[PDB]
């Protein structure tokens, strides 16, 4: 019937020059051709963390440290504290 | 950062305070002693030692040595009184 061609041309003309083909906008004044791929390119970027999580910053954290090559000094300190703890046993 | 080491630090730690003090006392008290009744030294005869090993021994030490001494004293005193009185 009339609708069988009218609505198909309606949904094949305006959507054609609305997106996918990505050129011009006939039905309504605001264009989404430069809105969804350009202005909304930073949309999720604004929603998410930018320059930290989107770029996955290669934060090279300081490597795990140690006793800094502590000499026998800490050894006899441990000896002394163990001795004074065990003296009252 | 090393953990404490109780069984590794026992060189300076002793058994309390009193037990280590008495350890030296008790270790040598049982070392140089007779095993069981060694060296009785019962044998002795030097008049005084003859009395020691004959009647003055401490196993009985009853009044019998005293009575014998009194008998000897009175026996000597009888002759002394005969000389004097």
């Amino acid at each position: 019937q009339d609708l069988y061609l009218r609505e198909l041309k309606d949904t094949k003309l305006a959507p054609s020059t609305l997106q996918d083909a990505e050129g011009n906008v006939k039905p309504w004044n605001p264009p989404q051709k430069p809105n969804l791929p350009e202005l909304e390119l930073q949309g999720p970027e604004a929603l998410k963390a930018y320059t930290e999580q989107n770029v996955e910053t290669a934060h090279v954290a300081k490597e795990s440290e140690e006793g800094e090559s502590e000499p026998i000094e800490e050894d006899w300190l441990v000896l002394d504290d163990a001795e004074e703890t065990k003296e009252s046993h | 950062v090393s953990t404490l080491i109780p069984p590794k630090v026992v060189s300076s730690k002793n058994i309390g305070s009193a037990p280590n003090a008495k350890r030296i006392a008790n270790v040598v008290h049982f070392y140089k002693s007779l095993p069981q009744g060694p060296a009785p030294a019962i044998k002795a005869n030097t008049r005084l030692a003859r009395y020691k090993a004959k009647y003055f021994d401490g196993d009985n030490a009853s009044g019998k040595p005293l009575w014998h001494f009194a008998l000897g004293i009175i026996a000597f005193g009888y002759s002394m009184e005969y000389y004097f009185h």
